[PDB]
C-alpha cells in the first residue's frame, strides 16, 4: 500500500496598506506634519475678517 | 480662563484668505477670543 496526505496549498491575504492622502476625505482637511507637536502645549489660529 | 488675545502684528502677513464672507458674530463662541470693532478701536495700537 501507498497512502499519503496532501497539502493542497496555502492562501494568505495581504492586508492592503491604504494611505490617507489617496482617499476622498483628504480634501476636507489640510494635513501637515509638525514634528514638535509633542512640545507645543498651546497653539492657535487667529482669523481676521 | 482669560483666553488668548488677537495678535495684531501677526495679522498684516496672513497665512491664508478666508473665502466665505458672512456676518460673523453670530458664530460668537466658536472662538475663545472674539472682538468686534466698528470703525476702529483704541485697542489695536
Amino acid at each position: 500500500d501507498v497512502e499519503f496526505d496532501a497539502l493542497l496549498g496555502s492562501y494568505c491575504n495581504t492586508l492592503s496598506l491604504v494611505r490617507f492622502l489617496e482617499l476622498g476625505l483628504s480634501v476636507a482637511c489640510v494635513c501637515t506634519k509638525f514634528p514638535e507637536l509633542a512640545y507645543m502645549n498651546e497653539g492657535r489660529v487667529q482669523f481676521e475678517v | 480662563r482669560d483666553p488668548p488675545g488677537y495678535r495684531y502684528a501677526a495679522a498684516m502677513v496672513p497665512t491664508g484668505s478666508i473665502l466665505s464672507t458672512i456676518e460673523v458674530a453670530s458664530h460668537r463662541r466658536l472662538f475663545d477670543f472674539f472682538a468686534r470693532v466698528r470703525s476702529d478701536e483704541n485697542s489695536l495700537y
